[PDB]
RNA sequence: GGGGCCUUAGCUCAGGGAGAGCGCCUGCUCACGCAGGAGGUCAGCGGUUCGAUCCCGCUAGGCUCCACCA
RNA sequence: AAGGGCCAUCGCUCAACGGAUAAAAGCUACCCCGGGGAUAACAGGCUUAUCUCCCCCAAGAGUCCACAUCGACGGGGAGGU
RNA sequence: CUGGGGCGGUCGCCUCCUAAAAGGUAACGGAGGCGCCCAAAGGUUCCCUCAGAAUGGUUGGAAAUCAUUCGCAGAGUGUAAA
């Protein structure tokens, strides 16, 4: 469960997930990677879930390189609350994803066990994907 | 012990030195005390002043202990109106026990001054004070006290000094005369008729049995300055006076000086009371341990079916094709030829049922090793503790300060290169010591060589000793022995082995768990302050 | 302030509980006049006390919560004692 | 859930450069009193300032008060 | 002359800070009038956070064996009680 | 005022974001400050240039005051921010 140790704004204003990534959009730490399809955030249970997914498929496996960090917090209002009367309480923390991202990576591992473990993090990540390697 | 009588021996034996005694020097090394290094017959000498309650008294000790960093206020005022002063005259204050000084001294402008200082040492409420010669006004006090407590004098600067009120007791046969002799446990009542008494003097001089000889001699000695400087101790509590011991049964050591008598007899008693509210805690956690593998030994009884259903499970593998599904027993013979009946699962097969005795087999198995596992550390943990109470036994603060870092590293507790002390040996040999764990730790490793000698016990518990390559003779080697038997498990136990061996055979191996080989073994016993 | 209180912070007696029997038992007066724990107190009060046959009479100059020890005596001055 | 107050020695609790009393240890003194030492995150985090019990903000606990009209 | 005017200046957290008076708090279930669906309680409606239900990946449990039956961390939907 | 009212909170002024590249622009939207201070902290003339680093080193230490090169600026600008 990541987080930022330190923040200036605990509170944000949310954003709009329009067009595609500035960066990160090809795999050059690591091998084997994955990548976006679609626009959505992403939270520090779903990169960890993915995550432990992965290591637990490989048992071993070389390096991972997430491509990521959930800075932006993300706020929800207590409970059958009204409107108004201020800005809710922030509740975790988030990454903002663009297509064309990639969002983790793997080196050490074959091209078989690589697509598996991003097949089974992609399970537990919302959004569409695809399997990508280094040019 | 320290009397009127003690005071006035003391009183001309100190001016025998220090007529005139430059004040050379001013410091105040703990609370209630006060070194001077002061000149005096063309010579330096200390003088120490305690008005701590039950240590307080006078001595010039050999041991300038320590000048402290910081010049506390009391010892800043006395460098104001003493430094370079001049010891003119002592006097006894009239056999109570208290003490003057008339000090002569240059003031800022190089005109002579001059001023008295008082020594009160009453016992619980002692105090050191200054005051002017004419005026009488005092200037400095150590414990200044309020007239809340509605007593007769007062300490505070500025007012005029004041003397306790001194009773009605004839400080030197008059006590057959005033005293009726029937009243018995008459040593109470000479501190009712005389102003310098113990009662420990009183009881011993009471005990010569009608006496007034008796006091009239002792009077008549400590006015001669006849007595013996000795330390008395009776199965311990060691006590001390002018006059030797009269009766009693204990041990006894003499002195040429009172005030080395002083010095081999503030701090010392707050070390204690963390030593031993320490102490406390580490017995606690270490019986608590011992209880604990108690509890685990006491409950392993009731689990411990694993050979059974293991050798169960082997002849029903062995005597798996007799054996219907169905039946609830089994007439077997073991691979010596008994014959075992084995019960069974009427439902099962005889696989199903040979499997479930090695599963059972297993599941023994591990809990007995989980147990054994945990009489393995609680084991570990109360030989650390034995090991480390052994330390603290034989523990000295220097070590302490490290021992309490140690636990509060291990967690225990919560909130650099001395390592070693040592003493003399034989053949003008040096053996160096530690009562910490980890001290002695360090000295075994980093300050001494692999082919040099350890010695330690052959035994349970005690301390780690050695000298700096430990290879003297046999008299070293039987030195090392007391060393060791003094600093054990048990102290004072005069059937104690101590085992030496070569440091090259020295196991670094909780810490401390040292073990040792390349070692041989002697009977020895434990030894007095000679071993020093 | 009262008199339990002021007992208490000015450490003429050691325990509050004290100080509130002995003048249940109105072995004390102010003034001289009989007072109660309860009493009220202010600077320039004149206190008389028995402590068995021990007799005091005090004189109040100032009072406070936080008093430590040594300033506590500072709140008032002895004037006399009898028995 | 909201608002306010508080969280400091073992307990009770005072208070922009750590205090008291109670209880422990000690001597004095059977049983109290009287003199010393110990025990301190100033609840936690973050901030301001040279410097934080103290000033600021957030968080955790406790307590008190409110939590309503249909 | 009193007094007034002009000029300079003082007096208000009138802080609810364009300040209603120099001067002012509450209960009404014993209540009343004028109006409102411009505004609340029921129901209806939109939403579906929540709720219920279904589903995906599948580690793991299941002696062995993911999918007999359960199903973690995570994910996606339906319904409109 | 009020995403019904009540209770809570707020009521004037300044700075930033929201604010959509002039300006302006709301919400019980997000962050912070003011109800002053200086008789020199003003005016003028003349003067010069900071923060840190390393590195030197009696005290003095992580950390004084000292000396050296590096050093558009990391400092300062009475106070909040721009």
């Amino acid at each position: 469960m990541l987080l930022p140790k330190r923040v200036k704004y605990r509170r944000e204003h949310r954003g709009k997930m329009r067009g595609r990534a500035k960066g990160g959009t090809e795999v050059h730490f690591g091998e084997f990677g994955i990548q976006a399809l679609e626009a959505s955030w992403i939270t520090n249970r779903q990169i960890e879930a993915a995550r432990i997914a992965m290591t637990r498929y490989m048992k071993r496996g070389g390096k991972v390189w997430i491509k990521i960090f959930p800075s932006k917090p993300y706020t929800a209002k207590p409970l059958e609350v009204r409107m108004g009367s201020g800005k809710g309480a922030p509740e975790g923390w988030v990454a903002v994803v663009k297509p064309g991202k990639v969002l983790f990576e793997i080196s050490g591992v074959s091209e078989e066990v690589a697509r598996e473990a991003l097949r089974l993090a992609s399970h537990k990540l919302p959004i569409k994907t695809k399997f990508v390697k280094r040019e | 012990s320290f009397d009127g009588m003690f005071t006035y021996g003391m009183t001309h034996e100190l001016n025998e030195k220090i007529m005139g005694g430059r004040i050379t020097k001013i410091h105040q090394p703990y609370k209630h005390d006060v070194i001077f290094h002061i000149r005096a017959k063309g010579k330096n000498q200390k003088l120490l002043l305690s008005a701590h309650p039950s240590y307080s008294r006078v001595h010039i000790t050999a041991q300038a202990y320590e000048n402290p960093s910081e010049p506390p206020m009391f010892c800043m005022l006395l460098r104001k109106h003493i430094e370079g002063g001049f010891i003119e005259k002592i006097e006894q204050a009239g056999l109570a026990a208290i003490m003057i000084f008339h000090i002569k001294s240059r003031n800022e402008i190089g005109d002579e001054t001059v001023r008295k200082l008082y020594v009160e040492i009453m016992g619980r409420h002692s105090n050191i004070i200054l005051t002017d010669a004419a005026e009488n006004v005092i200037i400095d006090g150590l414990k200044h006290l309020s007239p809340s407590m509605n007593s007769y004098r007062t300490v505070l600067p500025g007012q005029d000094y004041k003397l306790p009120p001194a009773q009605d007791k004839i400080s030197p046969d008059d006590i057959l005369r005033h005293l009726s002799f029937q009243e018995g446990r008459l040593d109470k009542q000479i501190v009712d008729h005389f102003s310098g008494v113990s009662p420990l003097f009183a009881k011993e001089a009471v005990h010569r049995a009608t006496l007034p000889k008796a006091l009239l001699a002792l009077f008549a000695e400590v006015k001669e300055h006849r007595f013996i400087p000795n330390i008395t101790t009776v199965n311990g509590k060691e006590y001390f006076y002018l006059l030797e011991l009269t009766h009693l049964k204990g041990e006894a050591r003499r002195f040429d000086s009172l005030s080395e008598l002083l010095d081999r007899f503030a701090e010392r008693d707050r070390v204690k009371q963390q030593a031993q509210d320490l102490e406390r805690f580490v017995v606690n956690e270490r019986k608590k341990n011992a209880n604990k593998i108690k509890k685990l030994e006491k409950t392993l009884e009731y689990s411990e079916n694993a050979k059974e259903f293991q050798l169960y499970g082997e002849l029903l593998t062995a005597n798996l094709y007799m054996l219907k599904k169905g039946d609830k027993q089994a007439e077997v013979i073991n691979y010596e030829s008994p014959t075992i009946t084995i019960p069974l699962n009427p439902n099962k097969t005889p696989s199903e049922n040979a499997q479930a005795y090695f599963t059972k087999y297993q599941k023994a198995k591990n809990s007995v090793a989980v147990v054994e596992e945990q009489i393995r550390l609680a084991q570990e943990e109360i030989e650390y503790f034995d090991q480390l109470i052994q330390q603290l036994s034989s523990a000295s603060p220097r070590d302490i300060s490290e021992i309490r870092e140690e636990l509060v590293e291990g967690k225990y507790l919560r909130p650099h290169n001395p390592v070693l002390e040592t003493y003399e040996s034989t053949s003008g040999l040096t053996i160096l010591v530690g009562k910490n764990n980890r001290q002695n730790e360090y000295l075994t490793t980093r300050v001494a060589a692999r082919d040099d000698i350890w010695l330690h016990t052959k035994d349970i518990p005690g301390s780690h000793v050695v000298i700096r390559s430990s290879e003297p003779d046999e008299q070293t080697i039987m030195e090392a022995a007391t060393i060791a038997a003094y600093f054990s498990k048990a102290k004072d136990s005069s059937s104690v082995p101590v085992d030496y061996t070569k440091i090259r055979h020295v196991k670094k191996p909780k810490p401390g768990f040292v073990t040792y080989d390349s070692q041989h073994t002697v009977f020895v016993t434990p030894d007095a302050d000679t071993v020093i | 302030m009262r008199l339990d209180k002021f007992l208490k912070v000015s450490r003429l007696i050691k325990r509050r509980t004290l100080a509130k029997e002995v003048a249940d038992q109105g072995r004390i007066s102010i003034n001289g006049n009989q007072a109660k724990a309860s009493s009220d107190v202010k600077p320039g009060d004149e206190l008389t006390v028995r402590f068995g046959q021990k007799l005091v009479t005090v004189q109040v100059n100032e009072l406070k919560d936080t008093t430590k020890k040594e300033e506590a005596a500072n709140m008032y001055t002895i004037l006399k004692e009898e028995k």
